[PDB]
């Protein structure tokens, strides 16, 4: 009631955001990428996951 | 009426406004209702439960 | 009514190289979250630092296209290129070059040292190869610059990641002094590229914040 | 006072009886913090026994519930007052309006877990500008009963303890009316014929306001009584 | 890296200021405005009321003939006195006052070096011709929020609730600088709202050094 509103506003995707058509090399990335502010939590990026 | 009382103001129609984060400093990104409630006390005090 | 508890390092414990993790503590009530915000910002957005630019590659001239013999797609050449740490001397910005051919992988041990031009992960592979008559040969550069400036803000555009910390995520959490009641202990937690030490970049992105209050401090 | 409101709120404030409700008309002659009196006016002044009319209001004292039922004014000097309007506001009263809470700046937001299930995330502001912080007048009994052995006494001398706990105690074994007692201070010093003085419970501070002690005719009296 | 300085001060109320830092880097503004608005907000310091000492009086539950409001409404009152006694750090003020009217703050017969800021705030009402009040209120600086019921005698005196912090509505902007001929450097504007008790310039340097000295540790 609380962690899973967290966890369904985070993993969510609507057709727009600060950033959405970049590519990036790793979650840190797209964690100091939300940080900055350079991209919405709920863009459409391609990230590199192991 | 609510809506017209609001108006009479210069507060938003909607009853939501924006808030910033008190320690990041960084606004939360979504308007967030904020109003005046008449909260009360109860006298279940927790020293007397203790 | 002036005095304030002083922190200071507990310790420094490190994770495999680059990745330290900084404990300071007693703060007082409140102040940990300020520390935390001010280091993390300043580490993430405001850092000098070197990063790859743009690159050109001589076989493509567009981000959605392909060269025979490249096993990798141009992303992820660019995402390769993102990754690659470098560390520049006093010129604020080189060109790099990275001619080769044969079978194999393509680190960064291939390209050129140009003398003050220096890899700190020689090891990081950016491209394989699977044709005999595969030569690639990209001209990357490297310019100065501050934080994150994305491509899309600004012949193919590479972000350019100039700040070396890669993640920094601080954690304010409970301490106690022999009676007072709450204070802070703020934990903060940094992995960079390799150019920097952590405790490194602790110490600069603190001098930076401490410059900036020196016209309106009372020494 | 609620910013919203019903409307019976006054009919409540003014019904329940704890507000002192003027009964004839006039001009306040003279508000004071314990008392109000009202110059009636000659149109509801009887030709005989006309005077003016004293309203005692009844100040801080023990409910039911151990909370602090105490009216203030609500009038000021030689102001006009009607008949059946408030004078005095009672417990949880705002110029004669059941106010039973305070008005709070409240946000609907999750902050952090702090407000998981039911939880309220109170700012330090609330608890600095004393806005829920409530009075709670408890009153404490020592009954001497004259058991076997011979009767008990309240003398201020009390056995096998020093002086730390009985510096509060006057001569005659009770404490000071103002006494900033804690848990576990001497309020009155009994003895039983062989120490079981009346101490306040473990874990709540308080002031004594006062002390009343009923003496069975017989016992001839002590100096504190 | 451009730094800051303190270009413009506009004492816009008795009260309220609002303070200008300019040049800011990119990014910066947000930074330093937070890092601030937190330091005045949580450890500014201030003077405050923190025991009273009325004449006939032995609790604060109590009435004295005359006023018009209980001595739990006057220390409530007084703890909502400002007050910016100068150079000690503990100042026993006085009132004395008789006949019918309010008990300003202005009747405090305040010695050299103590300033009320607020003379029209209101302590209490006598109502009685002839009836006088009598209170040895005590000030003294600190910081923070200090309760009655946490710090460390006889039976009139009446402890109350310290709270030493002049600010109470502390609002940082960040717009757009106007450089000769540059762009990507913002402006600082720290709109503060104390009490009368602490000028704002020396809020914002104690705020810089006591981040500046936080800093010191690296």
């Amino acid at each position: 009631q609380d962690v899973v509103l967290g966890l369904y506003y985070m993993t969510r995707d609507c057709v727009n955001a600060k950033g959405e058509g970049m590519v990036l090399t790793g979650p840190k990335e797209a964690e100091r990428l939300y940080r900055s502010g350079l991209a919405s939590l709920h863009a459409r990026v391609k990230v590199r996951i192991t | 009426e609510i809506k017209e009382l609001l108006k009479l103001g210069d507060l938003p129609t909607s009853g939501q406004i924006r808030l910033y984060d008190g320690r990041t400093g960084e606004q939360f990104e979504r308007p967030v209702t904020v109003g005046y409630m008449y909260m009360l006390k109860l006298n279940h005090l927790v020293d007397d439960k203790m | 009514v002036t005095e304030f508890l002083k922190p200071r390092l507990v310790d420094i414990e490190q994770v495999s190289s680059t990745h330290a993790k900084v404990t300071l503590e007693p703060l007082e009530r409140g102040f940990g979250h300020t520390l935390g915000n001010a280091l993390r910002r300043i580490l993430l957005s405001s850092m000098p630092g070197c990063a790859v630019t743009e690159v050109e590659i001589d076989g493509v001239l567009h981000e959605y296209s392909t060269k025979e013999g490249v096993q990798e797609d141009i992303l992820e050449i660019l995402l390769n290129l993102k990754g690659l740490a470098v560390r520049v001397q006093g010129k604020d910005e080189v060109i790099l070059t990275l001619n080769k051919s044969g079978i194999g992988p393509v680190t960064a041990a291939d390209i050129t040292h140009d003398g003050d031009v220096e890899i700190v992960k020689p090891q990081h592979v950016i491209c394989h190869l699977t044709d005999e008559n595969a030569s690639i040969s990209m001209r990357i550069k490297v310019q100065r610059g501050r934080g994150y400036v994305p491509a899309s803000t600004r012949r193919l555009l590479v972000d350019a990641c100039y700040s070396p910390v890669e993640r920094i995520a601080y954690n304010v959490e409970a301490a106690r002094v022999e009676q007072r009641t709450d204070l802070d202990k703020l934990v903060i937690e940094m992995e960079t590229n390799g150019t920097i030490d952590p405790e490194e970049a602790i110490r600069r992105a603190a001098t930076i914040l401490a410059e900036q209050l020196e016209a309106f401090v009372d020494l | 006072k609620p910013l919203v409101g019903t409307g019976m709120e006054r009919a409540v404030a003014v019904d329940s009886g704890v507000t002192a409700v003027a009964k004839r008309g006039g001009v306040v002659q003279y508000v004071d913090a314990s008392r109000i009196v009202i110059k009636v006016n000659e149109d509801e002044m009887y030709p005989g026994e006309a005077g003016i009319d004293i309203y005692n209001l009844t100040k801080y004292t023990r409910s039911n519930q151990n909370t602090c039922i105490n009216q203030m004014p609500c009038v000021s000097l030689g102001e006009p007052v009607e008949r059946g309007d408030v004078l005095a506001d009672g417990p949880s009263t705002d110029l004669g309006e059941l106010a039973l809470g305070q008005n709070m700046r409240v946000a609907f937001m999750p902050w952090n877990g702090y407000n998981f299930e039911d939880s309220i995330l109170v700012s330090e502001r609330v608890v600095q500008e004393d806005r829920f912080t409530t009075i709670h007048i408890q009153e404490l009994a020592c009954v001497s009963r004259d058991t076997k052995l011979g009767p008990e006494e309240i003398t201020a001398d009390i056995p096998n303890v020093g002086e730390a706990a009985l510096s509060k105690l006057d001569e005659s074994g009770i404490v000071y009316i103002g006494a900033e007692v804690t848990g576990g201070d001497i309020l009155v010093g009994k003895v039983t014929p062989k120490d079981s003085s009346l101490r306040v419970p473990n874990g709540v501070s308080g002031t004594v306001i006062d002390v009343q002690v009923f003496t069975r005719d017989g016992v001839e009296k002590d100096k504190r009584a």
